[PDB]
RNA sequence: CAUUGGUGAGCAGCGAAGGAUUUGGUGGAUUACUAGCUAAUAGCAAUCUAUUUCAAAGAAUUCAAACUUGGGGGAAUGCCUUGUUGA
């Protein structure tokens, strides 16, 4: 330990990289592994890419893609140090950042750095993707929040939303809230469409590792051992403003909406499972998966993303979306 | 039906709010004072929410007839009746330990062409080709020798 | 009776005494308290390694315990102490020259029953007061209200009750007004044990005839009665995790347990503690858990665990029986003889009465473990001739270790008593040897060393003969026939030129072990009875039987010092590691330090029990003995 | 309280018949469909091409 | 654990799932009236439509099948799916998927059985939870090929790898196998509890009965040479024959009564358990053909004691209830025919009960004594306690005509005890 | 094969205890 | 004649209600034993969360920030640096 765990699109496959080496790849309903690494190194963390086929892994100094099976098929030399991974799956790009400052874009399909961008914060913190327009949001130590493009040498547009390191940062599925908590144990929600802070939390009983949105727009917290959720935060109007308690049932003060408690572990990462209501907690003894009602899509659309895909339809999706990959350039604000 | 009933419980009047555990016990939240009867009756359905009531206690007590055999299975532990009593041996197991050898005391030079146990006294009697007649006192933890008759150019075979 | 040199550190290898033992929740964990004589220690219940134990010996043995939390309260005489990790927090004397015998701890009230049948009740000063401390009232049971209690025990929801229990019958008393609002009726069996069921109004006696009566307070009527015809309840314990199951102890050593709402016996496990020592003393399940905690008067805790049924349906009826899960131990009898087993104070050898060999660690308790006796298959081919029926060894009457040559082959030797042959043990594979030495004299092995490169054993016989072996091969070497009765010490020097032996006979033979000559001989006044061999200094002090213990030079074979001043016989002695001081205990109980440059006792001791055994330390650090009363080793800090 | 939870009925996503095609449900929320002037530009470029 | 390991058991939770359309094959696949290929073609409607028939000829054959066309062959049941239902919802499914077991049980050998249980292996995938149910009641079928198909479908219990070679196998299981499957302790209660089940309900047949006892039996047997064991099934097998004597049904019965004589035989047992035996089985002797194994059953089990007071007197209460439940006249005919097993130590033991507790029976001592040749022993008690009643009884024709029987026959025997006794 | 009996590892649950401290009440 | 080659058939000798080989599982050790959780100068251990908010403190022209690159030759379009044009 600890585990870092990240879900497929689809849902359908669970990774899982244990900070000193074991990555394991896994259909975790049917209790199939796919492939497991016991990489004598440290792994940071690790994503799919387009497909459950792949996934890479942030190793010590490189980032390696993977197959289904556990072999190797790439070593990532340009990428050194990364820290945090994401993929644009519209787009076919791998995108990273770590102790270097340096924002890289890989072309998954061509092989090809697409563009490689110096942030000169120092090392970033935290990272997230905002799925409406695949604009990638930094953190900072000196606490500001940065978005950039491939196009664009300079960052599109700079927040100050902490008054230090931002340690998480999460952005809603319509693309339009953000939520960021920092090392001043303040957590602030945006609004990313124009730019206007709707929250500040600024007082929270411990500094929050970490932050993330569901698809139902549950805002999920975690601070060292503990578990928050609070529904409906994710609001313009005053009364949502997220409260760990009401005083004397005041009906507009927000309580949490669910809690849970991990006694002697340290949360790592909090991943929503996509189309099940489910929350899953990474932590140092391992995996497990909250039951959150009401946190997911109950509505998916197969053409885009199927839970129930038969190997035959998945390798006709991979060319399909393959076909119509949108440019690097096209992304912008 | 209670048997007993305590007075000073129906007097007695405890707040709710003053410890954390206790404050599942209000019903309503202006609620925050309770006579004892009712602080009873609450404990009790948090004792029930702590370790539900089992079948054994409420249903069931037990306050010539079939179930005489299943009864006297459950007073008996050993179903096997004690040999000690019984004055025929069991068929197929024998209960037998061993002593010290008889002949430890003085050893025979030749095979042990006959034995004998004396009809009253302790006595074992031996003899062989060696010639000798020994007699042992079998007491089985020593066996000690009473004495020996040397049959020149006799040899034992009875 | 202080020391000037030496002070008490504590008590290794006892577990449990027989005084039931108390469980405690912090949370999550449980912990076990458990009396070791005039202290008790707490055991975690999750790996049964010692957390803490009691900063000072109590003036008189623990009588009761009972835990709550971080506090744990123990009983002795008239006294009710509350302890804190171990820590003396406050004293509860009670005003009475009669002893505690039942202590309750319920809410903020704490009762103390003595032995002429009177209850003190204690209260907390204030609300929020972590333990009681004021004195509130007193209440006393009489012979016409009933018996002698038993014990005493507050079921839940009852507010400001404690539910007395005496051999006659069961009373409910109201401490905060000190009345007697019920009595219950009389019961035809002298009740023995009493335990609070996990359902409401509803306590669990056992009679002293295998009756368990889960008798209802509130309705005031039996509502079952079991019967084990033939036994005497000890401990009771209900199971807390779901499944309606009822555990009953027996003094026989008997552990059975009950399906209350199938009315069957799930299974009995058999001699788990021995009937001559009080068999299951207490037994109780963990409070939602599926094991079960056991100890006994044996000097042994036990537990036991519940596995899930392996019937995919109908898993009330198919279920597993218990299965050993751990334990800790220690000697059932005083131990008889000790040795450090390493040149750091790490590892002790420990042989008992009790017929088995013990190896303690001072370092920790969790690695103290036994040395198994399965013995290892004859290099001939033979069949090995023994008993079917397996029993340990007799007892060790005499012992000897060497570490030079430590995991290649066999290492220790010891000798039993009316044995013929001494037996060889390994203390890395912590398992009996394979070669088994043999006096060839008729005689009984009366003394064992081992030369320091620990390639050859001595054994010594009664009969004078003295045999060397080897001890990677088994195969007899050499024998030295001088003494004409027992020899009763052999010792070798560390260059393995010169050997020294001695016998009842009361003379000392030097022999030159290279070349087998006879050095010279030395003729004493009295017989010898024991010997210890300093290889630094090349001083050996010998035990007569005039009460004196005499040093000689074996290198100029001459008296060089001679102690005087003992009672009665010196039981046994050693020398300290730097070769300047003896430390002899003797039947008069007084263990007295000799300093031998100056030839005079410089320090005394007056012990309550004798002391069978003392060994120092190769370090010097401490020291240890063993006394004729009490399972476990007194270790000593030496101040010097 | 009252606890639902997304609940999936295997039956009616996957087909009990062998033979018969698989359900493709469809929701048309624009959140689930990002990117909807982008990815008909380039199925324009690659309808040109 | 291993990742590996814990995988497996989130697998084995998730089985019946049909996750994908892979796993919607296997599942659907399995049947037992159908191959695969086609198995896998066919749709629930039609697989309900032929249930729906053949539970009406059960239905004929028994009208309580008809109940479960209310419940489990309904036509909602259709769109009745159990990985989508609450815990409590399945409780209630499988007490009622084992009722119906119970009653298939014994019509497994009527081709409409087998098609009505399709319904339930395909909707309800029994053959994946209710597993150990379905084998239960298909135990004495072992030989039978529709006992065939029901291993190569489903997935063993750990209880029941005894038969794990004989999945898909050419080969039915042997009858010395299932000795193996019987002879592990746990199976017993798992059976037993079964059995009880069937009992509550009488749901009881012949041939259940007749390979329950056979298996029972030889358990016994193979365990005939460690005594331990044999103790520790005494627990389960005895508390099995109190079951099957409280039964009304006689072959019931008749079963414990077989099952009995074989402990006695292979274990001697202390009387108070023979004694609790016999109240046991004559409490509910009604059935002449139970009545007729009984009397050999009673006779069979003294023989077994070799004790002190092996023919003592039978207590007062189980005297009056064997005379009760066997006239004076019928067991004069037991002792006429000429093939009775031995019995010498009962009648001894009932010989002196009658004179302890009915004098007026005493001319029937006449008739018992000549008809079976008694031991030495025996008849030596029955002189001794005689001549007590000499003393306190009233002199009487058939008293002295006792003794002057015992005259003609060993007349120094009849001194001996005189001479001790007077 | 037999019935196959392995010792499962037994680790320790979390476990709800009545608390005697509300039991004590003063007038 | 020799096998320190294999496979068997039997002795002598050892020899207490059997002996020998292999193997699955769990438990204790393999460092030297001061208890669990939390928002931690105390609460909880049945948790509260119907006081958990307010106040106070808190923002370097460091407004720096790849110490992280396999060697050789380049680098259209990019990116870095510098200057320039027009707003
Ligand atoms: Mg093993
Ligand atoms: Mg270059």
């Amino acid at each position: 330990g600890p585990y870092h765990i990240k879900y497929a699109k689809n849902g359908t496959h669970l990774l899982i990289t244990g900070r000193k080496g074991h990555v394991a790849s896994m259909d975790w309903r049917k209790g199939q592994l796919r492939a497991e690494l016991f990489l004598n190194e440290t792994c940071h963390s690790a994503t799919y890419l387009q497909n459950e086929q792949y996934f890479a892994v942030a190793q010590k100094k490189y980032t390696f893609i993977y197959d289904h099976e556990g072999t190797e098929l790439h070593r990532l030399k340009q990428h050194i140090e990364a820290r945090h991974l994401d993929f644009l799956p519209y787009h076919y790009l791998l995108v990273t950042a770590g102790e270097t400052g340096w924002l890289k874009y890989h072309d998954v399909s061509t092989g090809q750095l697409v563009s490689e961008l110096r942030t000169k914060a120092g090392p970033t913190m935290a990272m997230a993707q905002n799925p409406w327009n695949a604009v990638m949001h930094l953190g900072h130590s000196n606490g500001t929040v940065s978005l950039w493009s491939p196009s664009m040498p300079e960052p599109l547009v700079k927040l100050l939303s902490a008054r230090g390191p931002v340690n998480s940062i999460a952005i809603d599925r319509s693309g339009y809230y953000m939520a960021t908590t920092g090392a001043d144990r303040s957590m602030k929600i945006w609004d990313i469409r124009n730019f206007k802070q709707l929250h500040s939390v600024e007082s929270l009983p411990t500094p929050g590792t970490n932050v993330s949105i569901s698809d139902t727009g549950l805002l999920a917290l975690s601070r060292g051992p503990h578990v928050t959720l609070w529904k409906d935060a994710l609001k313009l109007s005053g009364d949502s403003k997220p409260c760990f308690g009401s005083m004397g049932g005041n009906p507009h003060r927000n309580t949490p909406y669910m809690s849970h408690l991990f006694a002697g572990n340290k949360v790592e990462n909090l991943g929503f499972v996509p189309f099940e209501d489910l929350l899953g907690v990474g932590h140092q003894t391992g995996i497990t998966n909250l039951i959150v009602p009401g946190a997911g899509e109950a509505n998916y659309d197969a053409l885009e993303l199927n839970p129930f895909e038969t190997k035959k339809q998945r390798q006709e999706q991979e060319v399909r979306t393959l076909l119509n990959k949108l440019p690097a350039d096209t992304i912008t604000l | 039906e209670a048997a007993w009933i305590d007075s000073d419980d129906e007097k007695i009047k405890v707040p709710i709010l003053v410890t954390n555990k206790t404050k599942k016990l209000r019903t309503s939240y202006n609620e925050s004072k309770i006579n004892g009867v009712h602080y009873i009756n609450r404990l009790r359905s948090q004792f029930e929410k702590i370790y539900p009531r089992p079948k054994w206690v409420d249903d069931e007590s037990d306050s010539g007839d079939i179930n005489a055999l299943t009864k006297i299975l459950s007073t008996t532990y050993n179903y096997k009746d004690t040999l000690s009593n019984s004055k025929l041996l069991p068929p197929k197991k024998l209960d037998i330990v061993r002593l010290k050898d008889a002949n430890a005391s003085h050893p025979s030079h030749s095979a042990i062409q006959s034995l004998s146990f004396h009809p009253s006294k302790p006595l074992l009697l031996t003899g062989g080709y060696d010639k000798t007649l020994r007699i042992y006192h079998i007491d089985g933890k020593t066996n000690h020798l009473v004495t020996s008759l040397h049959l020149v150019g006799s040899p034992i075979q009875t | 009776k202080n020391s000037k040199i030496f002070s008490p550190f504590r008590i290794i290898g006892n577990v449990s005494n027989g005084v039931p033992f108390a469980t405690g929740t912090l949370g999550s964990t449980f912990y076990i308290v458990t009396c070791v004589g005039k202290t008790f220690q707490i055991y975690d219940a999750n790996t049964l390694h010692l957390l803490f134990v009691s900063e000072k010996e109590t003036p008189s043995s623990i009588v009761a315990l009972s835990a709550h939390f971080h506090y744990v309260y123990a009983a002795y005489e008239n006294k009710v102490g509350i302890y804190k990790r171990g820590i003396e927090e406050h004293l509860l004397e009670l005003e009475t020259d009669a002893n505690v015998e039942h202590l309750c701890i319920f809410g903020d009230y704490l009762c103390a029953s003595t032995d002429d049948n009177s209850i003190f009740i204690y209260k907390k000063s204030d609300p929020q007061d972590k333990y009681p401390s004021e004195f509130y009232t007193k209440l006393t049971v009489t012979e016409i209200q009933g018996g002698e209690i038993v014990s005493l025990q507050h079921l839940a929801t009852y507010l400001n009750k404690l539910t007395v229990v005496t051999k006659s019958n069961v009373l409910l008393f109201n401490v905060r007004t000190g009345k007697l609002v019920f009595t219950s009726n009389e019961f035809p069996d002298q009740i023995t044990t009493a335990e609070p069921a996990p359902v409401l109004d509803i306590i669990a006696l056992g009679t002293v005839t295998g009756e368990v009566i889960m008798f209802n307070m509130r309705k005031g009527k039996r509502i079952r009665t079991i019967k084990i015809p033939q036994s005497r309840i000890s401990s009771l314990s209900f199971r807390t995790d779901g499944s309606s199951h009822l555990s009953v102890g027996t003094s026989s050593g008997d552990l059975i347990f009950y399906d209350l709402d199938r009315r069957s016996r799930i299974h009995v496990l058999k001699n788990i503690h021995r009937e001559s020592y009080g068999g299951v003393t207490q037994a109780t399940f963990l409070n939602g858990q599926p094991i079960i905690v056991t100890s006994g008067g044996d000097n042994s805790l036990k537990e036991y665990v519940f596995d899930p049924s392996l019937s995919q349906g109908s898993g009330d009826v198919v279920v597993q029986p218990p299965r050993y899960l751990r334990s800790r131990g220690g000697h059932s009898q005083p131990p008889s003889y000790i040795a450090f087993a390493d040149s750091q104070s790490h590892f002790m050898l420990s042989a008992s009465k009790d017929r088995s060999l013990w190896s303690f660690s001072l370092r920790k308790d969790a690695q103290s473990q036994e040395m198994s006796q399965r013995l290892h298959k004859k290099q001939d081919g033979g069949r090995v001739g023994g008993s079917t029926i397996k029993s340990k060894f007799p007892e060790i009457v005499a012992l000897a270790i060497e570490n030079a040559r430590i995991g290649e082959w066999e290492n220790i030797i010891t000798a039993h008593k009316d044995e013929k042959f001494a037996r060889t043990w390994d203390m890395r594979n912590k398992r009996v040897g394979r070669w088994t030495f043999d006096t060839t004299d008729d005689g009984f092995v009366k003394s064992v060393a081992m030369s320091q490169c620990g390639n050859f054993g001595f054994i010594g016989s009664s009969n004078g003969s003295i045999t060397i072996y080897n001890m990677q091969s088994g195969i007899l070497r050499k024998k030295y026939k001088l003494h004409k009765r027992a020899v009763t010490g052999i010792s070798l020097d560390g260059m393995n030129r010169k050997m020294v032996s001695c016998g009842l006979d009361g003379i000392v033979g030097f022999y030159d072990f290279n070349k087998s000559t006879l050095l010279g001989k030395l003729k004493l006044d009295a017989p010898i009875t024991a010997m210890v061999y300093h290889r630094s200094s090349d001083l050996f002090a010998l035990a007569l039987d005039d009460l004196s213990i005499v040093v000689i030079d074996a290198v100029t074979q001459r008296v060089v010092r001679q102690l005087w001043g003992h009672s009665n016989r010196i039981t046994a002695f050693d020398f300290s590691p730097e070769g300047r001081w003896i430390v002899s205990a003797s039947l008069d109980s007084t263990i007295r330090t000799w300093d031998l440059p100056t030839g005079g006792c410089i320090d005394g001791i007056i012990v309550d029990n004798v002391a069978t055994n003392v060994k120092f330390s190769p370090n010097g650090d401490l020291l240890a003995t063993t006394h004729v009363t009490g399972n476990g080793i007194c270790i000593w800090t030496n101040r010097a | 309280m009252k606890i639902k939870t997304i609940k999936r009925s295997a039956d009616d996503y996957v087909p009990v018949k062998s033979t018969q095609e698989s359900q493709m449900p469809r929701n048309l929320n624009p959140e689930l469909h990002p990117f909807e002037r982008a990815r008909e530009y380039t199925k324009a470029l690659n309808a040109t091409k | 654990s291993s990742l590996s390991d814990q995988l497996a058991q989130v697998a084995s939770n998730n089985a019946t799932v049909a996750l994908d359309r892979k796993r919607r094959q296997k599942l659907h696949s399995a049947s037992l009236i159908y191959n695969s290929k086609t198995a896998a073609t066919q749709d629930y409607d039609f697989i309900f439509e032929n249930a729906s028939k053949a539970l009406e000829e059960l239905s004929q054959i028994e009208p309580k099948f008809a109940i479960f066309s209310r419940t489990l062959f309904s036509e909602s049941s259709i769109s009745l799916d159990r990985n989508v239902q609450t815990k409590e919802e399945i409780k209630d499914l499988d007490n009622a998927i084992n009722a119906y077991l119970l009653l298939a049980s014994s019509k497994w050998y009527l081709a409409p059985t087998l098609h009505a249980t399709e319904w339930l292996v395909r909707r309800f995938q029994i053959h994946v939870k209710n597993t150990e149910m379905l084998l239960l009641s298909t135990l004495n079928y072992y030989q039978t090929p529709v006992f065939k198909r029901i291993l190569s479908i489903i997935k063993l219990p750990p209880l029941f790898n005894c038969l794990s070679n004989f999945v898909r196998s050419e080969k039915p299981p042997t009858a010395l196998t299932m000795i193996k499957l019987f002879n592990d302790m746990d199976f017993l209660k798992l059976y037993t509890s079964y059995l009880d089940q069937c009992i509550k309900h009488n749901a009881t047949y012949t041939n259940q009965l007749l390979f329950t006892t056979c298996c029972f039996i030889n358990v016994v047997a193979f365990n005939s040479n460690n005594d331990e064991k044999l103790n520790q099934l005494v627990p389960i097998l005895l508390e099995i024959s109190a079951k099957l004597l409280a039964s009304k049904s006689k072959d019931c019965q008749i079963a414990a009564h077989t099952i009995l004589v074989v402990f006695a035989t292979a274990l001697p047992l202390k009387k108070t358990i023979i004694l609790a035996a016999m109240e046991t089985i004559l409490s509910n002797l009604d059935a002449k053909e139970a009545k007729h194994s009984a009397l050999l059953t009673i006779c069979k089990l003294f023989q077994t004691l070799k004790g002190q007071g092996n023919v003592d007197q039978l207590p007062s209460k189980i005297f009056k209830l064997f005379d009760s439940k066997f006239d004076t006249v019928s067991i004069l005919t037991f002792l006429d025919k000429e093939d009775k097993p031995v019995c010498d130590k009962f009648i001894t033991s009932y010989t002196r009960s009658i004179a302890r507790y009915d004098r007026s029976k005493l001319n029937i001592i006449l008739s018992l004594l000549k008809k079976i040749r008694l031991e030495r022993y025996e008849v030596r008690l029955i002189i001794t306690d005689l001549i007590y009643l000499s003393e306190i009884l009233e002199d009487k024709s058939q008293l002295v005509e006792l003794f002057e029987y015992f005259i003609s026959i060993n007349e120094d025997l009849v001194l001996k005890c005189l001479k001790s006794l007077g | 094969p037999k019935v196959v009996r392995e010792a499962k590892k037994v680790e320790m649950t979390e476990a709800r205890a009545y608390n005697a401290d509300a039991d004590t009440a003063k007038a």
